[PDB]
């Protein structure tokens, strides 16, 4: 039976860094007949499937950039990136097929870039939602590092913090930033006893907050 | 060129059965393993079972966690792969993935499929409303908020594809049992609303297809 550790869970590196990742066997997966170790590795980007880069521990596939490494054998392997570029942001997966075939708990890679700032969007209940009887207010926060952030709904000045929920983007693939949605919910008859309708945006980027606002009006 | 298409994914109710089809095409079929590996969201992947190619007889392998309760099998007239899933239980949740196996030589997953998505919940199924979200810059940002829908997953594209660049699509949020997310699009203020924006949202599990134009408030 095959046990398959991965090694970290998590980190995040810069463009250019260099980037390993480990992979521990319960038992080896030398096949002494072919000489080689059945260790593979899956790279699966957010929101795709699991791509192959490495088959046999060390033997790259076709198509695959030099810049990934598979190296080790017996029990200890790893997936080494030598100049990771924004592409690189995935989870990655070693699988052994020795013994038919188990999955590591992969290794997600995440990218260091500079710090910057979301660009912050508010938007009113459209008339179709409100007739029905509900008012989603919807904020966006496009395009910032790093991840952190905390928005703030303020109605006529007093901040809500109920009907509020929240949803990060994976990091993006090229700019390496993430994005950040928040729908604050109420009945269409709440919405109509206030006038003032606030997205407030507190990011490390700067030391005030970004504030858009509509008014009922 | 060769291909993979998962097919039968959606909600079932717990104990329940679901049977999945993987449709294959661009290789010589009987001559490969294949594989069946799945993926609870946010989660790992997990091998659950092969059956062998040609060479030896189509004999079926399964993972201890699904052995006796998972089913495998193949019609080598037409090139497609199965899975019969019985007594579901809530971690049987996940993206389903066909991949095709060994072939004699390789110890490679050498392609994957879409994958297909399975919700095992009592909740029951609910079509998405779909909403507009319309607001000064160089840039102007729209979004469509898609609202109380059940199950996962939704599908969302600005103006059929041909608005690829610039989109955000936020993870669903679930809530009271119902799904909800947005996606946002960036464009030059300068085309809008001189040029129609639309969003196209599809639920499969209810056979949902909306457009939605985003109008000036
Ligand atoms: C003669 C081939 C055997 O192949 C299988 C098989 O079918 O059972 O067994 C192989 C083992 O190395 C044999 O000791 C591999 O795991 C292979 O991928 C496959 O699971
Ligand atoms: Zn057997």
């Amino acid at each position: 039976d095959i046990v398959m550790t991965q090694s970290p869970s998590s980190l995040a590196v810069s463009a250019g860094e260099k980037v390993t990742m480990n992979c521990k066997s319960s038992q080896s997966l030398l096949n002494s007949r072919t000489r080689k170790n059945y260790l593979a590795w899956y790279q699966q980007k957010p929101g795709q499937s699991p791509k192959l880069l490495i088959y046999w521990a060390s033997t790259r596939e076709s198509g695959v950039p030099d810049r990934f490494t598979g190296s080790g054998s017996g029990t200890d392997f790893a997936l080494t990136i030598s100049s990771v570029q924004a592409e690189d942001l995935a989870v990655y997966y070693c699988k052994q097929s020795y013994n038919l075939r188990t999955f590591g708990g992969g290794t997600k890679l995440e990218i260091k870039r500079a710090d910057a700032a979301p660009t912050v969007s508010i938007f009113p209940p459209s008339s179709e939602q409100l007739t029905s009887g509900g008012a989603s207010v919807v904020c966006f926060l496009n395009n910032f590092y790093p991840k952190d952030i905390n928005v703030k709904w303020k109605i006529d000045g007093s901040e809500r913090a109920n009907g509020v929920l929240n949803s990060w983007t994976d990091q993006d693939s090229k700019d390496s930033t993430y994005s950040m949605t928040s729908t604050l919910t109420l009945t269409k008859d709440e919405y109509e006893r206030h006038n003032s309708y606030t997205c407030e945006a507190s990011h490390k980027t700067s030391t005030s907050p970004i504030v858009k606002s509509f008014n009922r009006n | 060129e060769v291909k993979l298409v998962e097919s039968g994914g959606g909600l079932v109710q717990p104990g329940g059965s679901l049977r999945l089809a993987c449709a294959t095409s661009g290789f010589t079929f009987t001559d490969y393993y294949m594989s069946w590996v799945r993926q609870p969201p946010g989660k790992a992947l997990e091998w659950l079972g092969f059956i062998r190619n040609k060479a030896k007889g189509y004999t079926t392998e399964y993972s201890a966690s699904v052995k006796g309760r998972f089913t495998i099998s193949r019609d080598n007239s037409q090139s497609s792969l199965y899975l019969q899933m019985n007594t579901l239980r809530a971690e049987d949740s996940a993206t389903y993935y066909c991949a095709r196996d060994h072939d004699g030589y390789y110890e490679r997953f050498a392609y994957w499929g879409q994958g297909t998505l399975v919700t095992v919940s009592a909740a029951a199924t609910t079509p998405p409303s779909v909403y507009p979200l319309a607001p000064t810059n160089s840039m102007v940002t729209l979004g469509c908020l898609v609202k109380g829908y059940f199950p996962e997953p939704v599908t969302v594209t600005w103006n059929s594809g041909s608005l690829s660049t610039g989109v955000h699509t936020f993870p669903a949020v679930l809530s009271s049992d119902l799904y909800t997310l947005t996606s946002s699009v960036t464009v030059p203020s300068k085309t809008w609303p001189s040029e129609t924006v639309t969003c196209n949202v599809a639920h499969p599990a209810s056979s949902t297809k909306v457009d939605k134009k985003i109008v000036p408030a």
